[PDB]
Parts: C-alpha cells; sequence; structure tokens
C-alpha cells in the first residue's frame, strides 16, 4: 500500500494548491503534509485502511471545493505578491 | 489587493468542510424539516439529528441537551432571560461579570427593569474574576450565574469549573458563554458542572445565523421560551430549524473536535512567535489580560503613547480591531479594558491581534513589521512620546483638556 | 538550469547548498523519505512547467536524476 | 475612511517639532475630554511677525492627525492676526468629517489659539 499512500498524497498536494483562496490553499497544504508525516509509523492495516479512507473522502471535499472557489474567486492578498 | 484577517474574534472564514457538508441541503435537500408525511421532510429531520449528535459530541453532553438558535445572542438572551423568568417566584437575583459580552450585559439590564436584582462581579487587573467574592455575592433567592468562558476582547480564561463546583455546592444555577472558547479549548459539560452553555457558529468557522444552547437535563433546569410558536426544539425555540444552518453548525463542531489539539499547538506556536517579535522590538508595549490563563488565539496589546485609531488606519493591509473608542460609533471605550483597571491613557491604544485555523506564519510576520514601522513613525509623530524621552513623566505634566 | 534545480533541491530539501553535490542521493545523502520526495518532484514541476510522467518521477533519485530530466525537456 | 483624511495621514505634512525655548515660538498644548486627542502645535514667528515656520505633533485618531496637519499647512505664511481667523467649521468641511468625529476639528483650532498666545506672552 506504499505506492497507493503515495499516489494519495501526490494528488492530494496537487489538488489543494490549486485552491484560490490563500488561507483555504496554505491551510490544506500544510494539513495534508502534517497529516502524513503524523502516521508515517503506523503498522495496523486497520488503521492504515480507515486513514486512506479518510484521505479520500478528503481528496473528493477538496475537489469540490476548489472548484467552487474559483467560480468564486476574488482579489489575491496582499501577502501573495 | 485584499487585506491580511487576523479578526477571527469577530468573526471566522468558512471552513470549507463546512461549506461541503451544506451544500447538499442548499440544492437538493430543502424540505422542511417538520414535515411529518414525505421523504424531503424526514431526511432533513434526520441531518438535524445528525448535527445535533455532532455538537454534543462536541461539547460532550447528550443530544437531547442541545437546542439549536440563531446565534450566540439568542442563546444568551434564552439562558439569562428565561431561567430568571421561570424560577421568578423564588429567586429573583442574578450574578454576573462585568467583562461579559454585550448581549449578556444588555440582558441584565433589561431582567433589572423587569425587577430582578443583579449583580455584577468584579474582575482583578488579570481580567480573571475572584471566586471570594463571588462566593460572598451568592444570596438565598439567586437563580443564574453566569461567566465568559474565554473573553472576546482579552481572551482570558475563567476558572469554569471552580465556578461550576461553587455553583453546584449552593445550588445556583451556572451559565457560561462558550462563544470564544468552544472548539477551541477542551470543555465537558459534566466535568465543569455547566447548566447552560451559549455555542456560536461563526466563531467555530461555521455558518453564521445559526447556534446552540445547552440545557441540563439531569438534574433539569427549566427555562421559559422567549419564541413563541409551533413548540419545535422541545418548545424552547419555536420556528422552522434552518437545515443548512444546523448541518453546517454540526459539521464545524465535529471539525473542531476532530482538529481541536493541531490548531492549539499551531495557534500557540503563532501566538508566542507575533508577541515575542513586538515586544523584542518596541518598548512600552503590555498584552492586556493574564498570560497564564489566556487562550494564544486572541492577542491584546496596547501600544504606549499612539492611538489605536491611527494605528489601525497605519495597517491598512491587515484587518484588526482596537477597543479605542475612535473606532466606536458613540465614542465608547472598551469597558472591559476598564474593568480590568487600565488607565485612560493605555486602553485607547488597544490593538486586538487574532490568529485561527486558517493564519500563517506569512501573515504574522507580515503583521509584526509593519506593526513595528508603523508604531515607530506614530511615536515619532507623538508628542507624548518626546514628553516621555524628555524625562517628564506623563503623570506630573499636563495640557489644557477641553 | 543546473543552477536553478540545486536551488530548489536545496530549498526543498532543508540542506545546505554545499552539501548537494550532483551524485548525491536524496534519501542516502541528503535526509530525505518518499513523502520529501514526492514534494521536491511536485516542485520541479512547477518551477520547470512540465507533466513528469508516474515512471518518470519514480526513476527520480538522484540529483543527476533531477538536473537531467529538465535539461532533457 | 474619507480619501481627505487618509491623505493628510499618510506622506506626512509638517511633522516635527520648534525650539521651545526660542522667543518667537509659540507653543500650543491641548486634549480632547472625551477621548484622549492630544495635539501639540508650534508655531515660528519670526521676521516682522509672520508665521515662517510651523509643526505639529498629534496622539490621536486619523482625524485628529489630518486636522493639526492641515491646520499645520493653513497658519503657515500668515501674521498671528491672520491665524486667529482660522475656525474649527472650515477644518471639518475641508475634511468632511462624520457627525460623530465633530469635536476633532475645535481640538486643532483650540491649539493654534494656544501657540498664537504663548507667543504674544513671551513677546512682552
Ligand atoms: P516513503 O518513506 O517511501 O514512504 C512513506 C509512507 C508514509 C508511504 C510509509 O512510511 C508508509 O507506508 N507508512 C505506513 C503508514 C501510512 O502510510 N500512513 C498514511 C495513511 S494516509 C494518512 O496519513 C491520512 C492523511 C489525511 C490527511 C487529511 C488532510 C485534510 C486537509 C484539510 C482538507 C479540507
Ligand atoms: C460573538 C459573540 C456573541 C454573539 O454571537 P452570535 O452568534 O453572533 O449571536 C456572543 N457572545 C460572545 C462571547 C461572542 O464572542
Ligand atoms: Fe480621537
Amino acid at each position: 500500500s506504499r505506492a497507493q499512500v503515495l499516489a494519495l498524497y501526490r494528488a492530494m498536494l496537487r489538488e489543494s494548491k490549486r485552491f484560490s483562496a490563500y488561507n483555504y490553499r496554505t491551510y490544506a497544504v500544510r494539513r495534508i503534509r502534517d497529516a502524513f508525516r503524523e502516521n508515517k509509523n503506523v503498522k495496523d492495516p486497520v488503521e492504515i485502511q480507515t486513514l486512506v479512507n479518510k484521505a479520500k473522502r478528503d481528496l473528493g471535499v477538496i475537489r469540490r471545493q476548489v472548484h467552487i472557489g474559483q467560480l468564486y474567486s476574488t482579489d489575491k492578498l496582499i501577502i501573495e505578491n | 489587493l485584499r487585506p491580511l484577517y487576523m479578526d477571527v474574534q469577530a468573526t471566522t472564514p468558512l471552513d470549507p468542510r463546512v461549506l461541503d457538508a451544506m451544500l447538499p441541503y442548499l440544492i437538493n435537500y430543502y424540505g422542511n424539516p417538520h414535515s411529518r408525511t414525505h421523504a424531503y421532510g424526514w431526511e432533513s429531520e434526520a441531518a438535524m439529528e445528525r448535527a445535533r449528535q455532532q455538537v454534543a459530541s462536541l461539547i460532550g453532553a447528550d443530544p437531547r441537551e442541545i437546542i439549536f438558535t440563531s446565534g450566540a445572542t439568542e442563546s444568551n438572551n434564552i439562558a439569562i432571560k428565561g431561567v430568571a423568568r421561570f424560577y421568578r417566584s423564588r429567586k429573583k437575583h442574578l450574578i454576573t461579570t462585568q467583562t461579559e459580552h454585550k448581549c449578556v450585559l444588555d440582558s441584565c439590564r433589561s431582567l433589572e427593569a423587569e425587577g430582578f436584582q443583579v449583580t455584577y462581579l468584579p474582575v482583578q487587573k488579570s481580567g480573571i474574576i475572584d471566586l471570594k467574592e463571588l462566593e460572598a455575592a451568592i444570596q438565598p433567592d439567586t437563580s443564574l450565574v453566569s461567566v465568559m468562558t474565554v473573553n472576546n476582547e482579552i481572551g482570558v480564561k475563567q476558572p469554569i469549573a471552580e465556578i461550576g463546583r461553587i455553583c453546584s455546592s449552593r445550588k445556583v444555577y451556572f451559565h457560561t458563554d462558550a462563544a470564544q472558547a468552544v472548539g477551541k479549548i477542551p470543555l465537558d459539560v459534566n466535568d465543569m458542572k455547566i447548566d447552560l452553555m451559549s455555542i456560536s457558529g461563526h466563531k467555530i468557522y461555521g455558518p453564521k445565523g445559526v447556534g446552540a444552547i445547552y440545557i441540563r437535563r439531569r438534574p433539569r433546569v427549566r427555562v421559559e421560551a422567549l419564541q413563541s410558536g409551533g413548540g419545535q426544539e422541545r418548545g424552547m425555540r419555536s420556528g422552522t430549524v434552518p437545515t443548512p444552518l444546523v448541518v453546517g453548525l454540526g459539521a464545524a463542531c465535529e471539525v473542531a473536535q476532530q482538529e481541536m489539539e493541531y490548531d492549539h499547538k499551531r495557534i500557540s506556536k503563532l501566538s508566542e512567535r507575533l508577541i515575542q517579535n513586538i515586544m523584542k522590538s518596541l518598548p512600552d508595549v503590555v498584552m492586556n489580560g493574564d498570560p497564564k490563563h489566556h487562550y494564544p488565539g486572541c492577542i491584546n496589546l496596547s501600544f504606549a503613547y499612539v492611538e489605536g485609531e491611527s494605528l489601525l488606519m497605519a495597517l491598512k493591509d491587515v484587518a484588526l480591531s482596537s477597543g479605542s473608542a475612535c473606532t466606536s460609533a458613540s465614542l465608547e471605550p472598551s469597558y472591559v479594558l476598564r474593568a480590568i483597571g487600565t488607565d485612560e491613557d493605555l486602553a485607547h491604544s488597544s490593538i486586538r491581534f487574532g490568529i485561527g485555523r486558517f493564519t500563517t506564519e506569512e501573515e504574522v510576520d507580515y503583521t509584526v513589521e509593519k506593526c513595528i514601522q508603523h508604531v515607530k513613525r506614530l511615536r515619532e509623530m507623538s508628542p507624548l512620546w518626546e514628553m516621555v524621552q524628555d524625562g517628564i513623566d506623563l503623570k506630573s505634566i499636563k495640557w489644557t483638556q477641553h | 538550469i543546473e543552477e536553478r534545480v540545486k536551488k530548489i533541491i536545496g530549498e526543498q530539501l532543508g540542506v545546505k547548498q554545499e552539501e548537494v553535490t550532483n551524485n548525491a542521493s536524496f534519501v542516502e545523502d541528503l535526509g530525505a523519505d518518499s513523502l520529501d520526495t514526492v514534494e521536491l518532484v511536485m516542485a520541479l514541476e512547477e518551477e520547470f512547467d512540465t507533466e513528469i510522467p508516474d515512471e518518470e518521477a519514480e526513476k527520480i533519485t538522484t540529483v543527476q536524476a533531477a538536473i537531467d530530466y529538465i535539461n532533457g525537456h | 475612511y474619507h480619501k481627505k483624511v487618509v491623505d493628510h495621514y499618510e506622506n506626512p505634512r509638517n511633522v516635527g517639532s520648534l525650539d521651545k525655548t526660542s522667543k518667537n515660538v509659540g507653543t500650543g498644548l491641548v486634549g480632547a475630554p472625551a477621548c484622549g486627542d492630544v495635539m501639540k502645535l508650534q508655531i515660528q514667528v519670526d521676521e516682522k511677525g509672520k508665521i515662517v515656520d510651523a509643526r505639529f505633533k498629534t496622539f490621536g485618531c486619523g482625524s485628529a492627525i489630518a486636522s493639526s496637519s492641515l491646520a499645520t499647512e493653513w497658519v503657515k505664511g500668515k501674521t498671528v492676526e491672520e491665524a486667529l481667523t482660522i475656525k474649527n467649521t472650515d477644518i471639518a468641511k475641508e475634511l468632511c468629517l462624520p457627525p460623530v468625529k465633530l469635536h476633532c476639528s475645535m481640538l486643532a483650532e483650540d491649539a493654534i489659539k494656544a501657540a498664537l498666545a504663548d507667543y504674544k506672552l513671551k513677546q512682552e
């Protein structure tokens, strides 16, 4: 499941970098990084499978919300220059 | 280009997961939750029950103890006025704090106009009530005690567990305003001996116009309903329960329950960074409120010899708030700062910094840098700064006021 | 191009510029696990506009491999 | 956030101080009772009675700073008699201050009269 987890991590990062709002993008990227590094040493396959299921649900939520946020997008923050 | 939002105490951005949960009920599942005959009503009711369970799980209560409101203002009104009116026959005394939110205070003012006696407990310089005054202020006809969980202006935490123990030992109902505390610090109504609790959706990254009130059922505390109608929400809050709003509130409560520990660590780190960076650069900056019992998300700083409206105008790229009277419609200074004993010279210079779930290190550094630069500039523009630098303290040198 | 790749690798992997030699392995030498490798590959895609396939992303296990994929494309 | 107040608050206009010990310098230090807005105004009436230099220092809201800078700009280049003609109504309309910020203009007017007064007192 090493390839599956890495592919899911890559997909989530790729989709989260598409968040139009600065706050949502930064939070999503940082949270994905921290959550994947926190469960790095998890050995129970049941726990791993539960984590992957939550990961796919979060991926679907992120995809939908990124699309919604680009349909209704505003100006960038002063810090984004 | 939009400014940076550092005003989480006023309101929060909607969490994307919360909006994701809401959207099916804003498009497809639009039925009235109180419809008993068709599937739209059944699905709306099931969503409402799930949200109620989520809120109860967050605050560690039974779902039957959760009542959905339009916000923490309505929840505070229901708690204060309903408890006061139900037990009017025997109990005619109320105890609250001078630093409570405007809703609780104004409710106490209305009940005083209705013939109730209200005691406004003073606070120490730390912003924390002293428990000896609370014990001495309890009368045989005291019905309700209202103490803020986390202050919305200075971020000071009150000893909720000790206050609840005192109230339970004296057979007095205890209500706490947890609008700034829910989802940010651990809360358990059973261990804290809380009888009533107010929850605000838009303080926890949920929807606006939604809220929750917790009413304990064992032992039972009774409230007289303030909204009259069909008896929805067990007869305490009539009217249709808005399904998207309560669904969003439940989703926000679930997200907070899942993310509280991570959020608290991040926010503590960022708050320490902001405070230390500001203190190590600008002299004569002090934090309003006791740092030992302080929620790191809400930081209130007073920048001596600079006024807070001018500083707010300087930091136009940052969205902040101040307790200065120059920012009020009625020119009313912050009563919270008056209560904590801040001298008149220094509460005109308070700035409230807000750090939350969506605050970045990038933003904190920018805010700190701009604050340092503009405070130095405004101090170079100030005459009080010259008086202090010349060695003539402001207490011994005067000018013609008026 | 080689100058930019070294800077990107040093910034993403959190190592000094001198330690990034052309034959240095990301895991063995620069001290990075699979997650950092994924982030490094993604960063190489943002800095140089391209879409590295899964096999080509997997084959990038050293600084020389990274310098090569960008110079070729 | 009227542009006229924002304009005077940014790009500071005649911010500074003058020599208090100088004979031809009049210092005006006043304050507001409601909020604390404190402006110090100094006018240098040199030569044959003309305010050539004027500087101000203000602790207060953006409206107070704008009013003080506007007063400093206006009081420059005229004799002391012409300076007393400045009223709070002129500053209020120039800055288009809201009704809540009415007191700001009167404070700046009080500051000019005070300096002119200090100068005449030291002149005898
Ligand atoms: P590399 O060193 O070769 O390999 C690294 C990995 C992690 C693949 C390896 O150490 C491994 O296989 N470990 C076993 C345990 C494991 O892989 N756990 C990961 C399970 S998935 C996970 O951690 C869930 C993450 C959920 C993130 C949700 C983020 C939501 C953000 C907000 C959205 C609005
Ligand atoms: C914001 C706030 C309120 C008001 O809540 P609404 O949901 O806007 O009615 C009440 N109490 C406290 C402590 C607050 O911070
Ligand atoms: Fe003011």
